[PDB]
């Protein structure tokens, strides 16, 4: 009923880390479309 | 049921009919490196047939005035077989071993050998200098398949007496009782993987304590052959060949 337009977060997330990170076992990739080596700096 | 044994590893097998027993070094079996003790982040190779088999070295003639012998492991197998090619292409290395020293003699011969396994067996120099100083050559420290004869077996060429060297894993080859000694050794090192070219873990040693004696007319040539075999061997860090 009065003037209307008078009426009108982050990214990071900290984690408690005790020791260094582990490593999970991997396999071989033979497929197209999914590439982790190409970056854009 | 105790003097007769057969040891089949890979595509090779050793029989014996006059054995004594089989010694596990420090009560443990050679195994692969667990995930809670590994420090590399690559996947290791495990050939498991092509590298786990009995390799037979050359024979050493045992005489009246022998002062004894020593090999370095895994130095003697860096140039023989597919174990010698996996230990050159790969930076890292881990294995156990299974040793077997054959020496037969008749019922009219006498003598005894001491077949022991010495972890981290460091050769000493032989000079009275307090700094320059004498140090052993590379063919004396890392001899290869031809071994090396001791100069002073009473102190094991390291200033450490033979009379206490039964604290290591060992057997005896007494020519009236047996003809072969078998020692099974796990991987003993302060790091999980280590290089197979710079660092030899332990050294097999055969020293005749009581000398070979025989009456006239008997067979004068008594050889000593050594047949060794890697067990649970795995490599890592692939690159080009370095010998």
């Amino acid at each position: 009923d009065p003037v209307e337009d008078i009426i009108h977060r982050a990214i990071s997330s900290a984690t408690n880390v005790e020791s260094a990170a582990n490593t999970t076992p991997s396999s071989h990739r033979l497929e197209t479309g999914r590439v982790p080596a190409l970056q854009a700096a | 049921s105790d003097r007769v044994a057969q040891l089949t590893v890979g595509n090779s097998s050793i029989t014996t009919q006059e054995a004594a027993n089989i010694v596990l070094a420090y009560g443990e079996w050679p195994e692969y490196c667990p995930d809670t003790d590994a420090t590399a982040v690559d996947k290791p190779t495990r050939p498991d047939v092509s590298v786990n088999r009995f390799y037979t070295l050359d024979s050493k003639m045992w005489q009246e005035n022998s002062t004894g012998w020593y090999w370095k492991f895994p130095d003697v197998l860096n140039k023989t077989g597919v174990f010698g090619q996996n230990a050159q292409f790969h930076y890292l290395y881990r294995s156990g071993f299974c040793l077997h020293v054959q020496c037969n003699a008749s019922k009219f011969h006498q003598g005894a050998l001491l077949v022991a396994v010495i972890p981290e067996f460091v050769i000493a120099g032989r000079g009275s200098n307090t700094k320059e100083a004498p140090h052993p050559g590379f063919t004396t420290t890392f001899p290869g398949t031809t071994g090396a004869t001791f100069y002073d077996p009473y102190v094991l060429d390291s200033g450490v007496p033979l009379s206490q060297a039964l604290i290591y894993p060992h057997q005896w080859i007494n020519l009236r009782t047996n003809n072969c000694a078998t020692v099974i050794v796990p991987y003993i090192n302060a790091v999980p993987f280590d290089s197979a070219i710079n660092h030899s873990n332990f050294g097999l040693i055969v020293i005749p304590v009581s000398p070979l004696k025989y009456s006239s007319g008997a067979t004068t040539a008594i050889p000593i052959t050594i047949t060794i075999a890697p067990l649970n061997s795995e490599f890592g860090g692939l690159r080009q060949a370095v010998s």
